[PDB]
Formats: structure tokens, sequence, C-alpha cells
């Protein structure tokens, strides 16, 4: 207690300052690798889709945790529900290559297709925000090289992506639900029907 | 009193008598410089590791909480550093930022000086979490200077500063300036910014 | 209304004249950030004094400002033939209210 | 030369709506603040509205709150002042001003002034 | 000659949190180096503990200002992570994605006033069990509280203890409840000398033993 | 690792299952910040 505020050095007091005892902490569920290793849904999906992790909903679990980091690295695992033949290409591939079966191509089995894809970007890490343009001037557009490749099929219905080996580097603001004109955000919590 | 600190970059010196320390950003040192993307042709220019000055804004009593003034750190530099930017294709460097807001101990309020990588225009709600970035506060009761040191970081090991600005110096009002009869009417905010560990690669042809 | 400014003043050529700007009730201080403008007829206003002490580089050194007697003061030393115009005093009071003076029609004799 | 040019004025009936444009040249329009000041013939200046560099904070005079709306487009280097429910007392010469100079970076500068757009409201 | 296998019926299928890994499709790929990349954080609560974020009082201000009135309660808020006062904090931002929490929450009070302004403040933890938080420091002095003065050190940190019946508390608040299951945190201004128009900036960060568990995905 | 059980070793080689990492020339910044946080009281205690 009673430090210099302006120095911005971390100060973490505990309950022993007034007679309490600090308890055991188990922080497995806030680990980055654990929290990011889930299937999040890419809702806007077309027959030819370029896999960009910024397509995730900004208020979803994985989406918001990703947007809370400036830079990220992860291997990618996809689940695709397609009605034709699914072809995947790496980052630098021309769009015309999606029509050729010598590329990684999965044939429709029945429920859906689950594949593991490597990180193919030519960059050290990928960024959720880029302050500039890679074209030879608004910065709202991420460089075209921030993607995990592209997939093409006759029709894609659902696309789930899972971040493996996730690594997040520079934290960014993460917002909860806006609360106005009330003391707490009151929402229905699951309670037994009785 | 440990409150006197002298920073000396190159042949330039900046001394403050109301220091609250140095915040070392996201790392206490630089990462590896001789990467495989330059084929060993990078070289270090020590003549550009000097202090240069810039005016940020006039902190007045009308500015409420959330007023942000930004400064993308690779800026219009009229010295050796700008010459390097115009003469080499690829460049990397950290920053050593000192922000001065000199009033007197009878003024109130508080400024938040933060270095934001890959800056994007923050919404009103996001300004409440601006302390997630390397930062210090400036309060006239305590200090007149905030000193932040950050490394080079980005998607690429070397950047083209005419296409991308990794860093941005964000100064935000946390508490409005308070002026009594004996305090300063307003506070002008200035910067002493020094590039650190400047490396260049790729010699460009002469501009005619 | 709120800000009191002399309707007009007369100064001889090459002389010195001081203009007075203040409130009906209260004292003008640095917190109000006084500003002075010059507006010849048929011309957009030109900034002369900001912060009651500073002068834009283009503005001649003749025009000077200060705070004296709890009122904003504009001083012109060695008036020329080009100083005959309407001088306005600008005062800050809350973010939603910016007050302008009545306007002194200075006449150079 | 840092200059501001404004247009869009004219003669309209009371209760009408119109938009005043404000095109700036010679400076980065996104790095400066815009103030709108109107001057009735034979009257003094009157500050109307104020917008920041990124529209974070917007302020209107107590007498023109609600009726007037101010906006800016940094990409087009143009500032807009939308006026609705115009009254008979709104007839004045409207100025679009840029706040800021070399040694002054705040809303109290009021450095660059446009020629002025004439807006006349009458029955 | 083939091993017989019983293909169980309920097993298989896709679970979005399933701990299996998919079959590889594309061969040996070497990533470009990222050794010693600055900034890395491997646990969200490390960031929450290291970097406090501001609360929200009044008309959306991160500070409480000295009141001219005789009222001495600067601010009171529900201890819930879903409270209006915490709604713009990193701690709440990450706690919205977990069902339950436990541990200590730290409040940081940074005084930002002229050196001629002196004040004494009091922060009190009011457990549940009372219908209304006390509005006076002499009634709140009977609960866990801390008083401090302003001086050279402008920042004071207070730990809100986790005292509850259950081992874990809910991060969300239910509609069918008018009083928070956790108590309140009241901030009082005991006294002040020439401290009008002087502000007390309040921040929040996770404590040493703060814990979040059970990830969820609400609309958020 | 991350969210993985599977006490049995993976059927496929690590070269195909995941992209491999290279190096140049412990590493968590915010763990170090949290560990270096000042605890206890500053002045005298009674």
């Amino acid at each position: 207690t009673t430090a210099t505020g302006e120095s911005a050095d971390p100060v973490t007091t505990t309950v022993e300052n007034y007679g309490g005892e600090t308890q055991v902490q188990r922080r497995h569920h806030t680990d980055v690798s654990f929290i990011m290793d889930r299937f999040v849904q890419i809702k806007p999906v077309s027959p030819t889709h370029v896999i960009d992790l910024m397509q995730t909903h900004q208020h979803g679990l994985v989406g918001a945790m990703l947007r809370a980091a400036t830079y990220y690295f992860s291997d990618l695992e996809i689940v695709v529900n397609h009605t034709g033949r699914l072809t995947w290409v790496p980052n630098g591939a021309p769009e015309a290559a999606l029509d050729n079966t010598s590329n990684p191509t999965a044939y429709h089995k029945a429920p859906f297709t689950r594949l593991a894809l490597p990180y193919t970007a030519p960059h050290r890490v990928l960024a959720t925000v880029y302050n500039g343009n890679s074209k030879y001037r608004l910065a709202a557009q991420l460089p075209a090289s921030f993607n995990y490749g592209a997939i093409r099929a006759t029709e894609i219905q659902e696309l789930l992506v899972r971040m493996k080996r996730a690594e997040l580097y520079c934290p960014r603001p993460l917002l909860a639900v806006k609360v106005t004109s009330q003391d707490r955000h009151k929402q229905k919590i699951i309670a037994p029907a009785k | 009193e440990d409150r006197i600190l002298t920073t000396r970059n190159g042949h330039t010196t900046s001394t403050t008598q109301s220091s609250v320390g140095v915040t070392y950003g996201y790392s206490t040192g630089e990462d590896h410089v001789s990467g495989p993307n330059t084929s060993g042709l990078e070289t270090r220019v020590v003549q550009a590791e000097r202090f240069f000055k810039k005016h940020l804004f006039d902190w007045t009593t009308d500015k409420p909480f959330g007023h942000i003034e930004k400064l993308e750190l690779p800026t219009d530099h009229k010295g050796v550093y700008g010459q390097l930017v115009d003469s080499f294709a690829y460049m990397r460097n950290g920053w050593d930022v000192e922000v001065s807001a000199v009033g007197n101990q009878f003024n109130g309020g508080c400024l938040l000086v933060a270095m934001v990588p890959e800056f994007k225009e923050f919404t009103t709600r996001e300004k409440y979490q601006l302390t997630l970035f390397p930062h210090q506060f400036i309060s006239p009761r305590t200090n007149m200077t905030a000193h932040i040191t950050v490394p080079y970081l980005g998607v690429n090991r070397y950047d083209q500063y005419n296409k991308h600005k990794p860093w941005t110096l964000v100064v935000m009002v946390v508490s409005p300036l308070t002026t009594s009869s004996i305090g300063a009417s307003q506070i002008k905010v200035y910067t002493n910014i020094a590039p650190t560990h400047v490396h260049v690669a790729g010699e460009l042809p002469s501009k005619e | 209304q709120t800000v009191i400014q002399e309707p007009a003043m007369s100064v001889s050529l090459g002389g010195t004249v001081t203009l007075t700007c203040g409130f009906i009730s209260g004292s003008v201080t640095g917190t109000n950030y006084p500003s002075w403008f010059q507006q010849t007829p048929g011309q957009p206003p030109r900034l002369l004094i900001y912060y009651a002490n500073s002068r834009p580089t283009e503005v001649p050194s003749r025009f000077s400002g200060a705070i004296s007697g709890n009122k904003a003061a504009l001083t012109i030393t060695g008036a020329q033939a080009e100083d005959e115009a309407d001088y306005f005093c600008c005062l800050y009071k809350t973010n939603n209210n910016i007050l302008f003076g009545g306007g002194t029609h200075l006449t150079v004799l | 030369e840092e200059k501001v040019v404004e247009s869009g004025g004219g003669l309209v009936q009371p209760g009408g709506s119109l938009r005043l444009s404000c095109v700036g040249s010679g400076f980065n329009f996104k790095n400066y603040e815009i103030n709108w000041v109107r001057q009735a013939p034979g009257k003094a200046l009157e500050w109307l509205a104020y917008i920041t560099q990124t529209s974070d904070f917007i302020y209107y005079a107590d007498s023109v709150k609600g009726r007037f709306t101010i906006s800016r487009d940094n990409s087009r280097n143009t500032a807009y002042l939308q006026m609705n429910n115009l009254r008979t007392e709104d007839t004045a010469r409207y100025f679009c001003t840029r706040a800021g100079l070399t040694g002054c970076k705040s809303r109290h500068c009021m450095y660059v002034w446009g020629p002025g757009a004439e807006v006349v409201v009458s029955s | 000659g083939i091993v017989p296998v019983a293909c169980s019926d309920g097993y298989g299928g896709l679970v979005t949190t399933d701990p299996k890994t998919a079959d590889p499709a594309y061969g040996m790929v070497y990533n470009p180096p990222r050794t010693n990349y600055p900034g890395r954080f491997t646990n969200l609560l490390d960031v929450a503990e290291a970097c406090p974020t501001f609360l929200c009082f009044d008309d959306g201000k991160p500070y409480v200002v000295t009141r001219a009135d005789e009222q001495r309660l600067l601010a009171k808020f529900d201890l819930s992570l879903a409270a209006k006062h915490m709604s713009n904090t990193y701690l709440s931002g990450i706690a919205q994605y977990y069902a339950q929490y436990s541990g200590t929450i730290n409040l940081h009070f940074m005084f930002t006033g002229s050196t001629d302004s002196k004040a004494r403040y009091m922060v009190a933890y009011v457990p549940p069990g009372v219908t209304t938080p006390p509005d006076t420091p002499e009634r709140a002095a009977h609960c866990i509280h801390a008083e401090w003065d302003t001086g050279l050190n402008s920042k004071f940190t207070f730990s809100i203890p986790y005292v509850s019946a259950a081992d874990y508390a809910y991060t969300a608040s239910d509609v069918a409840d008018t009083t928070n299951v956790q108590g309140w945190v009241c901030i009082y201004q005991i006294t002040h000398g020439k401290a009008e128009q002087d502000t007390l900036v309040v921040s929040v960060s996770a404590g040493k033993d703060f814990e979040l568990r059970l990830p969820i995905d609400p609309r958020a | 690792s991350g969210n993985t059980g599977s006490i049995i070793n993976n059927y496929y080689m690590q070269q195909y299952q995941n992209s491999m990492d290279t190096q140049l020339g412990n590493n968590d910044w915010f763990s170090k910040l949290a560990s270096s946080a000042f605890t206890g009281l500053f002045g005298a205690l009674l």
C-alpha cells in the first residue's frame, strides 16, 4: 500500500495487510493456450473463403480473446461442412490454384471434414491491427498476407476454426457489456425449472 | 534524492529533477537483429540515436477526460534519422520517449502517457483500459516528466517506415487540469524522443 | 451583455492606445484564455492575440496584450494607418459557451 | 498557404434545412479542429459549434443546440454544418474557422478564417 | 485374422471443446523465427494483475470528485464483476467469459490534486446481510475498512477480501435478485482541506489469489 | 500443452501434425511483471 502512482509500477497488495491469509490459486482456465483451443465459428462464409481469424465475431469468446492481443501465432484446425470437394491452398497461392486436386483436397465423407493446417504466413507473427498499408491511404485494411490460406468447394455451409499452439503478445482493451441506468448487468442465469 | 535522473543518448542530454523512474515497455532489451531476411547486409547507424523535440498539445482546463493526442513515432524528422528513412529501404529501431508537462505544484489533474503498438482510434469505452500499454502518469503534484523505453516490435523484422508506423505516442487526459489563483493557467506538453538501436538495410538510389 | 467592451476609441497616428475587455460580474484571468481579433469591413477577422500574451508570427509587433485590473487589455504601440478596424475580444467560459466582445471601432486620426 | 474555403449559402425560407460545406487546403485537415462562427450584419461574432479532430467531442452554443449538427470528413478535407428549423434571426455571415497554429494547439487559437458564406433566411 | 472392434454408438461425434487433434494434411513446414518476441503473455490473469484499469463513476468519469454537499459517500458499487462501475475494466472484460470466480480484488486510489489540497479517504467492504449500504463513515467503520491520507505517495491500494459462503462466486448477476450476493464497496471522504474540484482516480486489478474458472461464451 | 488429453502418443509425426519452429542465436513478459509486483507495506507498521 501507499506507493507512487505515477511510476506505474505494479503494486499487488494482499489480505495479510489486515490479518487475512492469501489462498491457493489455480489459474489453468485463464491460460492462453487452453482458452484459445476451441472451435469458433466463421459465420459469413462463401464458396471460396480465405481463412482469416478476423472473420470471427468480435464478441465471441475466441474472437474477443484474439482481438485483445496485438499480435498472435497459432497453428490452425478447421471443420468444414461442404457439399462438394474441398480444396485448400497456402497463403501466397494464386486464386486459380483452388480448382486443382494436386493441392490438399478432401473428399466429402458424410458429416463434415476435419483437417489440421499449418501456419503458412511469411511473417514472424500475425497482427489483429496494422497501422499502415502493404500496397505500394487508410490503415483499416489488414495486409492481404494475414491469412491461413483459402478453401474452395461447390458450397460451404459451416466453417469452424480452432487455434492450436496459440501465442498472444501485446494486450489490447477488452470490453464487457455496456451497463446503463442500473447497478449491475442483470441477466437470466440457468436455474432448475421449479 | 533518486528523483534526479539524467538520460544521455548520443551527444544529447536530458536531465529531470522530478523523475519517477523509467518504464521499460514490453521488454528490457532488443530482440535479435541479424535475421535471415537481410542476408547479413544490415548495419547500425549510431549518428541517428539522438534526441529530437516535438510539441504535442496545450493542456488546458477545457479538455475533459478521454481527450487523446497521438503522435506516430516515425515522424517528419529533419535530421540524420529522416535522411536514413529517405536513403534506406528497410529500417528498425526502438524508441526512448520523454514527455514533459511543466506547470507548478499548485495545479491539479493527471495525464496518461502511453506507447501503443499498432494504434487504432479507441472508442470511448476502450479509453478506460488504456493502461494495458506501457505508460506513466504525469501529475503536477508529483512529477513533470514521464520516461518510457520500448523496443522494436512488428509483424516484420524490418519495417518500411513510409508504409507502416509500429508505434504511437498517446497522451490522454485522465483528470482535468485544475488551476487556482497561483497555479499555471495552462500546461504545454513537449516530447524528447530518441531512436534506439537504429539498423538500416537496403541502399536506395539517389533522388535525382 | 456579459462581456463589456468599449464601442469605439480614438488614437492619433503613431500613438499608443489600450483597449479594455472584461465581464459584467467577475474577474478576467488566464483561465478564460483571452483572444483578440481584427476585422476590417468586408474582410474575415484576423487573429491578433491568443492567450492574452502571444502574437502570431505574421502579426506585426505593434499589437501586444496583457492582463491588468482583472480585465483583458490590448495595447497598440505606434498606431499606423492600417490599424483602423473593429477589434473583438474573445473569452472562454465553459466548453459550451464562447463569448465575444461587443467590438471596438478604433479610428486612427 | 493554409486557407479555408466554404460555400453552400443562399436564400431559404424559415423552417427549412440546408448544409454548409467547408473545404480546407494547404494543411492536413485531419490534424486540426473546426469552429463555426456566424456574424450578423452590423453585429459581433458569435461562436456556434466545435468539433475535434476525430469527432470525439462535439459542442454547440446554447442558442443553437439541437437545431444545428456539425460533422467532418477527414478523407475529403471537408467540414459540414447541417442546419435545421432555421429561424428569421439566423440570417448572418457564416465563417468556417480552423483552430491551431505553430505555438498554439488548442481550441482557443482560432487562426485560419474563411471568406464567409452568406446565408439569408426570410419569408 | 482381423481384430474385432465394437463400434460404440454414443461415442464419436464432434464436440467443440474436445481434446482430440485433427489428422494432418500438409507436410513439413518450418515457421520463421519468433524467438524473444516482446510482450508475450501466457495467462490472462497475469495481465489483469499487472495492469490495473479505471472504474466508471458520475457521468462516465474514472474519478470521484470532492462533494461540496455535506454528503460524505463519494461512491458505492456492488462487488459483482457485472457491476456498472466495473463495466469498462479489463477484469470484467475477461470475467464475462467465465461462469465463476474466487479470490481477492485490488482497488487502486490515485489522488490527483494540487499540493495545497489535502484529503483523508476511507474505503469499506460491506458484506451482504444489510438491506442498504451505510451512507456514513461512522456507520461503515464497523466493517472491514481502511483509511488513508494524501501526501508524497499519491496511490493507495486496498484488497477486497473474498468472504462468501461458497468457495466460488458467480461472475454474472441474476435478474431474480435485488441485492447482490456479494456485498458492497463504499468509498467515503472523511475530511478535506481546500480539496474542492480535486479528483480521486480509482483503478481495479486482480489480486494475488484471484481465480476464474469454467469458460463460457455469452453474447458479451 | 493446450486443451489436449490423449495420454497415448500421437499417431503422426510432429513434423506433419504441426508446423515446426526455428530459433535465432523465461520468455513471458507479463509473468515477470506480475512476479515483480511490490507487496507488503511501504512505511512503518504498528
